[PDB]
């Protein structure tokens, strides 16, 4: 991971005693220009001119913060999540394309081919550890 | 209820002199003297126009009357 | 740069729009596909920012909106002095103001109302007013009922006019923004001329016509004999029998010899041993000051001349250590978001209306207003409960501007931004004193509540047992009545009988005395303090957690007014800006009702009563205050269940109807539980088996009928909620003291 | 015009010197270095604290945690108790202080038994505090907890009664 | 003091015939303006020195705050 | 941690995976020869049964569930 830190003078909202123990998440982009913009957690700050960093505590967090970046037309935000030994792994988009634009290599699962109303009744499955969803 | 006053010519000179404390308070504090309306002499009056003069004076009789009376115990 | 810039003919005056309903707003102009669409037109008629992106439509919106309201408040107030001219007793209550009571409405002989019409004095049977309008009429010297017929004519011509003002700014001369962004040249013209012009023009009242015919009235002579207003001055001779300082003329005011007007412009510091109120004069030598102070404090701002500040470079100026550049941008969201000057104006005129009922109660303002009892309470409580309204709706749009109009490039490291990313240490410790005050206050209570019952009357915090004496508000006690010698010494009284002095009696009625504080009234300051802290513990955390949370990091996208996200995380409920409003309400409330009885029961116990010649005084309840107090059960026996018995025992009287205005709120109140318990997702359900029925008989409805909505159901129950519980003490407050 | 508008943007202005920081380095963090929080005063007080104090022993911070403890829980007992106006007044303090350090000393070994997750490090302490991630360090500031506690109010019950023959 | 009225401090002096260390012909001023000098000690009356150092003290303490220490002020 | 099953009656709107804030769902190609796309649940572990997917949904009743299940710290949305 790198990048340059957003400049703001810091906050209460923000990391806690979990980021060290449990998952701490980390945003990164690049900028075309230095705005202004909203922080997920509570005030503002500026991104620099080129490869932002950000760490942050919830992976909703930077998605939600992903969302404000494209009204300033930044696209590229990608997440990662950071264990605490140090494991930092490509979480958001598994593959270049976003999620919302098919791509080949991506599969279906928890597909259900039968419609909504064509699930069992729980009574036919009760004692046997299936769920009706299933 | 305070005593009379007899409206010596000493007020006068308190109003006259609490009158100038104002505008020597006033030329060397106010940003943007002069103004639109513009007064016929600007070396008598300096730089005021007929705003800034409304002003210092008027500030003037506010201390004036504060001294006038405030000697007056 | 302040000119005056107008569009003409802004929007026509066509009929059609009425009969296009919803036509302010794009999806609600299309059709009612649902039931849902009745209740959003009537959500969204005032919401102006929504319809529009456009502030200058917006503005002028708003501007004419007040005109039309200014109209409705005129014709309220033309018709109370309408009803004082023709359906009342004002003619006969100022003969006799201490043993005739104040009427100003007739029930028509019907059905069986006409026992309302009861026997008030002065042979008029009719309802007992407590607005205390006839202290009011009073006090502004009007003697006669033409006088009063009079000024009720010019108020509709008023209210017209300021209709007719909305209508030509709206439709035909329409001002633009720049016109509405001069927020210097407002506060110069609302502070200098609103403000201070017209306490000036009041005191010209004071001392010309009512200081004169107070006078008169008071030291014996009858109304019949009393000269009109005119005539004092045409005929000075009267007047300066009265007052001596007119001998003199104008020549004193501007020669600086104002001792000449010291006996019609006073500092007696006092109310009238005569009539239970401050003196005239002293009312007139008020409105002068303060108009002086009110033209100077006006000519502060610039207003294309030079010569005044710019509000923006003393705000930018006041940066500090703490504050990385202080109040940098506020004067941009200022003038920038209608929400937020609301919020600043509703909250301080808010607390104002609860500093005036405060003042109004120690040092009754009118002629036989503390006599009233009945005014009192109800003018105390009225305002009381106003302001607390008005500081709710000022966290609202404190809400509603962050959600709306709040800029992160404006607010970049200032006053406002460093106040949103510390939030947490704010609320944790608001938390934490909510939690100390709430034991220590009501925990004493339930101390005293459970030692009482238990046998130990010596274990209590009370005044021969353990007691908490508020030294502090008896030691400023003890300054004011030493005042009048030492600081402030032209004062002959001290300024309110109610921190010191000496017992006043009106007649048989005392008007003021001095208020004792004890243990039990310590026990009761720190409960409003407690709920007070708790109220704004709900509100401010909607203001700062509205935009964002560490649960919800998009809150803003969704709105102010949002019910939830949804199930998980746990649980997203109540989580918007408005449902905090909806839970401060409630608390809103309990800060509040706990007021007007600490005033009720205090005033009746240890102030309001009757006094003997000797010097005796005997209170209502008998000083039951001081050891009652300090229990719950002391409150729910000798304030509500023994004074409550004159609302109960009221069938069969006059005060029947509050008797039944008592009891219709208890089922308003209770009524309000089935929407705040409740959930939407019973109550579609309910309905789709209902509808069926209706298909059946082919009776089914085109508009489709849906459940209220999720926050509807939260604000139908708050209605109810509050208006059940102000009703009810309403009735309870009235009935009591109206016959006591 | 006056110095004072044209100073506020120059940062030889006094209002421009910042005292508030973010925690470290990392502005990421959630602490806020603060006066209250990270000044050298209150730094100095909090780390040479009996619980932050460097090279002591577990029984030795307990023990100066308890005598403390146990010296205050005697006053509210004793004054404001039951039993207040009586020749027993004080004895009966020095018996409900004794039982609140028993609950006390309980709750820390039974906290204690209980895996205790860590000891968290903060501005004012930026060393983690000693080793009490263990349940080995918690049980034995518990006992020592008891002890002081037990003689401190002894302590306060001693000077109390005997008041007067000091005076 | 605190109420303004100070002259009640300067009311009642000691008498000329004092006799120091004594209550013979005392009073009960703590400030005055006898200016003079005592007649028993032949020496200045005490009850100017506290009156004295009082004056000297409001004018340093005013007299202090003239500079810029830190604030700006000065 | 949930469930999120995804049912026949999709069209490929592509509007839950929008609505989604943790990135649980993802558009993916169906073998069916006309059918354009349809709507997957591969990171289950990050759902927050918030439930908007399921108001984005438009199909008559919908093609997305959210069952509530075992909870966890991701699920709870907890930062502590
Ligand atoms: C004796 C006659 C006389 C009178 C009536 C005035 C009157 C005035 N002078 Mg003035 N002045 C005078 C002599 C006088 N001056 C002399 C002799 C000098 C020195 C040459 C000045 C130098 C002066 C300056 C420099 C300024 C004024 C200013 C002003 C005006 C500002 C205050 C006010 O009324 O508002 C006032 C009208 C103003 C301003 O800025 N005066
Ligand atoms: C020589 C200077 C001087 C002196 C000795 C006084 C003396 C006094 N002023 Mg005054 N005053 C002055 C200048 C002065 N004034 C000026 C320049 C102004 C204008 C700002 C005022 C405006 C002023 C006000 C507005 C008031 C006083 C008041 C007073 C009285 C004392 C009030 C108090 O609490 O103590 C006292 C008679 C008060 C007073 O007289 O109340 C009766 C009062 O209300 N003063
Ligand atoms: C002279 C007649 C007249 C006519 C024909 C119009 C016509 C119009 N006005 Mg207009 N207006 C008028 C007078 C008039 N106005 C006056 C006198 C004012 C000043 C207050 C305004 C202020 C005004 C504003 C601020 C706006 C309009 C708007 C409009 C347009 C839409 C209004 C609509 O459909 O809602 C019809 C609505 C009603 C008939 C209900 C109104 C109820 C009144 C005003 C209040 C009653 C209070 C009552 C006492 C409460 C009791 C409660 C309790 C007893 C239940 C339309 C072209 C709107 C517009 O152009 O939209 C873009 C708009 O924003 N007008
Ligand atoms: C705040 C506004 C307000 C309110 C609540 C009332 C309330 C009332 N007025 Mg009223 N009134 C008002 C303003 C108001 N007035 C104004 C501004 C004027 C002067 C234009 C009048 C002039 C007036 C007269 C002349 C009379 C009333 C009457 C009445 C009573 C009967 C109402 C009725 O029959 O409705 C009828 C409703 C419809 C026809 C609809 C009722 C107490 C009557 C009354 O009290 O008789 C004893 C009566 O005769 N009013
Ligand atoms: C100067 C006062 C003032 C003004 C101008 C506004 C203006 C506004 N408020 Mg607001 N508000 C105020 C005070 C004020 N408020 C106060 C004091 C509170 C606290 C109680 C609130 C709480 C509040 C909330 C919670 C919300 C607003 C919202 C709004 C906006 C839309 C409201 C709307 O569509 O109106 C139409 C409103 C209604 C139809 C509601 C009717 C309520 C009735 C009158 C209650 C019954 C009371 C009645 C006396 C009972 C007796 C009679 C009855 C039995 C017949 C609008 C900008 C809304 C918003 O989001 O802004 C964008 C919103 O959600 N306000
Ligand atoms: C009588 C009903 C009642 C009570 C007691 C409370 C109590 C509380 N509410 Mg609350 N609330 C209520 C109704 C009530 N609510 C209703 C109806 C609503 C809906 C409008 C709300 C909405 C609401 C909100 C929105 C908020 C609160 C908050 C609070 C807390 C304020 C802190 C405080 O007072 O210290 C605690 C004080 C008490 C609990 C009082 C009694 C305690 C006694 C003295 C001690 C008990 C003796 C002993 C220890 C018992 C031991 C027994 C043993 C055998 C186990 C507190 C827990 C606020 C909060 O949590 O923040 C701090 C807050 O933000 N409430
Ligand atoms: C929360 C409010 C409250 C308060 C203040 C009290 C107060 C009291 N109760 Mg009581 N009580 C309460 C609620 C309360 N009660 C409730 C709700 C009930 C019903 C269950 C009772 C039932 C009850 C009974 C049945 C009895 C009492 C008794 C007593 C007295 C003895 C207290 C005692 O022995 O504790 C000892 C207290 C302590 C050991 C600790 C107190 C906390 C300290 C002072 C904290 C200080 C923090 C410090 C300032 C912070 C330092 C900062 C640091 C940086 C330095 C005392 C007057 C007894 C009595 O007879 O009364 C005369 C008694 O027998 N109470
Ligand atoms: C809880 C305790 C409460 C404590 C509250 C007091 C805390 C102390 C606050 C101290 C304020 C410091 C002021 C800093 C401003 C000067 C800084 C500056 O740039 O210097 C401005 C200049 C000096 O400035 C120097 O200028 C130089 C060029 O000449 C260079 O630019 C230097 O860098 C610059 O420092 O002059 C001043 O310092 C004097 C300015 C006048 C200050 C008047 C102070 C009095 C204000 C009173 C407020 C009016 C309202 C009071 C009545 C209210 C009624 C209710
Ligand atoms: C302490 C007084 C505030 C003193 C005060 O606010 O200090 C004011 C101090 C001044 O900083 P500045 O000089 O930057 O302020 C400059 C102004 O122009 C900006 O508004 O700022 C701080 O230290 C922030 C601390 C706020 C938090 C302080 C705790 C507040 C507790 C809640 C209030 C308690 C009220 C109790 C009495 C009713
Ligand atoms: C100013 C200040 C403050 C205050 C302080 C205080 C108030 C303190 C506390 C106090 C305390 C709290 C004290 C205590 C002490 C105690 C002691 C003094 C103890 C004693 C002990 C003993 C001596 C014991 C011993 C023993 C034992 C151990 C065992 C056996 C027995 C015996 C007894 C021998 C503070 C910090 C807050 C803050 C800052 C400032
Ligand atoms: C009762 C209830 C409902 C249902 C309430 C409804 C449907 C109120 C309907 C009120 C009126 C009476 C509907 C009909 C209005 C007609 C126009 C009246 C007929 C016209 C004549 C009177 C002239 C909710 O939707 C709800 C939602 C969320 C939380 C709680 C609740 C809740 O408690
Ligand atoms: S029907 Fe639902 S799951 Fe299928 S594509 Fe549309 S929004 Fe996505």
């Amino acid at each position: 991971l790198s990048g340059k830190t957003p400049l703001f003078a810091g906050s209460t909202g923000g990391l806690l005693t979990k980021a060290v123990e449990e998952e701490k998440y980390a945003i990164t982009w690049t900028s075309p220009k230095a705005q202004v913009f909203e922080l997920p957690t509570g005030g503002a700050a500026t991104m620099h001119e080129g490869e932002n960093l950000l760490y942050i505590a919830r992976k909703e967090y930077g998605i939600a913060l992903g969302g404000q970046l494209r009204k300033f037309k930044i696209t590229n935000y990608k997440i990662y999540r950071i264990l605490p030994s140090g494991e930092t792994t490509f979480i958001h988009p598994a593959d270049g394309v976003f999620p919302e634009k098919v791509n080949a290599g991506r599969e279906k699962v928890r597909f259900n081919a039968r419609s909504i109303g064509e699930n069992p009744n729980p009574s036919q499955v009760k004692f046997s550890g299936k769920a009706t969803y299933d | 209820a305070t005593t009379p006053l007899e409206w010596s010519p000493t007020v006068g000179i308190i109003m006259v002199i609490a009158n100038v404390i104002a505008i020597t308070f006033g030329r060397q504090t106010i940003k943007y003297p002069s103004a639109e309306p513009a007064l016929p002499s600007a070396k008598f009056f300096g730089g005021f126009g007929a705003p800034a003069l409304l002003a210092t004076t008027a500030f003037g009789h506010i201390l004036g009357v504060g001294l006038v009376l405030g000697l007056h115990n | 740069k302040a000119r005056v810039i107008v569009d003409k003919d802004p929007v026509p005056t066509s009929f059609e729009k009425w009969a296009q309903p919803g036509h302010f707003d794009r999806t609600l102009a299309r059709g009612p596909k649902t039931t849902t669409w009745i209740w959003n037109l009537h959500a969204l008629a005032h919401d102006f920012d929504t319809h529009t992106s456009d502030l200058e439509d917006i503005s002028r919106k708003i501007f004419a909106a007040h005109f039309g309201h200014l109209a409705v408040v005129t014709i309220w107030l033309s018709g109370m002095i309408f009803h004082g001219a023709k359906f009342s007793n004002y003619e006969a209550w100022l003969s006799d103001p201490l043993n005739v009571r104040p009427s100003a409405q007739v029930v028509w002989p019907i059905v069986g109302q006409d026992i309302l019409n009861g026997d008030v004095g002065g042979g008029f049977h009719g309802i007992q007013i407590t607005s205390g309008l006839f202290q009011v009429w009073r006090g502004w010297g009007i003697t006669n009922s033409f006088q009063l017929y009079c000024t009720a004519i010019g108020g509709l011509v008023l209210a017209g006019l300021f209709l007719f003002a909305g209508w030509f700014h709206y439709h035909k001369r329409a001002p633009k923004l720049e016109w509405f962004q001069n927020v210097e040249s407002m506060l110069n013209h609302h502070l200098q001329v609103l403000l201070g012009c017209g306490s000036l023009g009041w005191a010209g009242h004071l001392i010309h016509v009512s200081a004169p015919i107070n006078k008169l009235m008071d030291a014996g002579v009858a109304v019949k004999d009393i000269p009109l207003p005119h005539e004092f001055i045409l005929n000075k001779s009267l007047l300066i029998d009265l007052f001596p300082g007119f001998a003199a003329g104008l020549t004193p005011f501007f020669t600086l010899n104002w001792g000449q007007y010291a006996d019609f412009l006073t500092f007696k510091g006092g109310l009238n041993p005569v009539t239970g109120g401050l003196w005239m004069t002293d009312i007139a030598h008020h409105h002068l000051a303060i108009a002086v102070v009110f033209i100077i404090a006006g000519h502060q701002y610039r207003t294309n001349w030079g010569i005044g500040h710019s509000i923006k470079e003393i705000l930018e100026n006041h940066k500090g250590p703490f504050t990385g550049e202080g109040h940098k941008g506020l004067y941009e969201n200022l003038t920038t978001s209608w929400h937020a000057q609301l919020a600043t104006n509703l909250a301080f005129l808010g607390s104002l209306t609860i500093i005036i009922a405060h003042h109004m109660y120690a040092m009754p303002p009118y002629p036989y207003l503390a006599t009233d009892y009945a005014t009192q309470l109800c003018i105390f409580t009225h305002h009381i409960w106003i302001g607390g309204f008005l500081i709710v709706g000022g966290a609202a749009h404190a809400a509603i501007f962050m959600v709306r109009d709040y800029d992160p490039v404006v607010n970049q490291n200032n006053v406002l931004d460093r106040v949103i990313r510390h939030r947490d240490a704010i609320i944790s410790h608001l938390n934490w004193v909510c939690i100390f005050l709430g034991f220590h206050s009501f925990g004493l209570y339930i101390h005293n509540d459970t030692m009482r019952a238990l046998g130990r009357p010596q274990d209590m915090f009370s005044d021969t047992a353990i007691q908490l004496q508020p030294v502090f508000a008896q030691w400023v006690q003890n300054l004011h009545t030493l005042a009048p010698g030492g600081t402030a010494p032209n004062a002959l009284e001290p300024v309110s009988y109610a921190f010191g002095g000496g017992v006043l009696a009106v007649g048989g009625k005392v008007a003021m005395m001095p208020i004792a504080l004890g243990t039990a009234d310590f026990l009761i300051h720190h409960i409003h303090a407690f709920t007070i802290h708790v109220t704004v513990l709900i509100l401010l955390k909607g203001v700062l957690f509205a935009r964002s949370s560490r649960l919800i990091p998009d809150k803003a996208n969704l709105g102010f007014r949002f019910p939830c996200d949804g199930p998980g995380r746990g649980g997203t409920c109540q989580v918007s800006g408005w449902d905090h409003v909806f839970l401060g309400l409630f608390w809103m409330y309990n800060s509040l009702s706990i007021v007007i009885f600490h005033f009720s029961w205090k005033m009746q116990s240890d102030v309001w009563g009757t006094v003997d010649a000797a010097g005796n005084v005997s209170h209502i309840t008998g000083g039951n205050f001081a050891q009652s107090a300090i229990t719950i059960n002391g409150w729910l026996r000798d304030f509500l269940w023994a004074q409550a018995s004159q609302v109960i025992n009221s069938y069969g009287s006059a005060l029947s109807a509050y008797g039944l205005m008592f009891l219709g709120a208890h089922f308003v109140w209770a009524f309000s539980l089935m929407f705040l318990f409740s959930g939407r997702g019973y109550w579609q359900e309910l309905i789709e088996s209902i509808v069926w029925a209706h298909n059946k008989l082919k009776v089914a409805p085109a508009i489709q009928p849906r459940a209220l909505s999720i926050t509807q159901g939260r604000a139908v129950g708050v209605a109810h909620y509050l208006l059940g519980g102000i009703a009810t003490t309403w009735a309870f407050f009235h009935a009591h003291i109206l016959s006591v | 015009a006056q110095a004072v508008d044209a100073s506020k943007n120059l940062p030889s202005d006094p209002r421009n010197r910042e005292v508030v920081f973010p925690a470290g380095r990392d502005p990421q963090w959630g602490n806020l270095e603060t006066p209250v929080n990270a000044s050298p005063l209150v730094k100095w007080f909090i780390n040479n604290l009996p619980a932050y104090r460097p090279g002591l022993t577990p029984f030795r911070r307990g023990l100066e945690v308890g005598m403390a403890h146990g010296y205050f829980l005697f006053g509210p007992f004793a004054k404001l108790g039951p039993l207040r106006d009586a020749a027993n007044a004080n004895l009966a303090g020095l018996l409900g202080a004794i039982g609140l350090v028993v609950l006390f000393t309980l709750a820390l070994s039974l906290y204690a038994n209980s895996n205790p997750p860590t000891a968290l490090a903060s501005v004012t302490v930026p060393n983690p505090p000693d080793a009490f991630q263990s349940k080995e360090g918690w049980n034995n500031f518990a006992s020592a907890f008891l002890i002081g506690g037990i003689g401190g109010a002894v302590v306060a019950y001693f000077l109390t009664s005997n008041l007067a023959l000091i005076q | 003091f605190f109420t303004g009225n100070w002259g009640v401090y300067a009311q009642n002096p000691d008498t000329a015939g004092h006799i120091f260390s004594t209550s013979q012909g005392a009073g009960t001023a703590i400030l005055t303006f006898l200016g003079g000098f005592h007649p028993q000690t032949e020496s200045l009356w005490l009850t100017d020195m506290a009156h004295h150092h009082l004056a000297i003290a409001v004018l340093f303490i005013v007299a202090g705050h003239m500079y810029r220490t830190n604030f700006g002020i000065g | 941690s949930h469930t999120v099953k995804i049912y026949d009656t999709c069209i490929g709107c592509t509007q839950c995976v929008r609505a989604c804030p943790t990135d649980v769902l993802e558009m993916v190609p169906w073998d069916g020869c006309k059918a354009a796309q349809v709507a997957s649940s591969p990171r289950t572990e990050d759902c927050v049964g918030c439930k908007r997917c399921e108001t984005a949904c438009p199909t008559d009743f919908l093609s997305i569930r959210v069952y509530l299940g075992a909870e966890t710290t991701r699920s709870m949305g907890l930062a502590y």
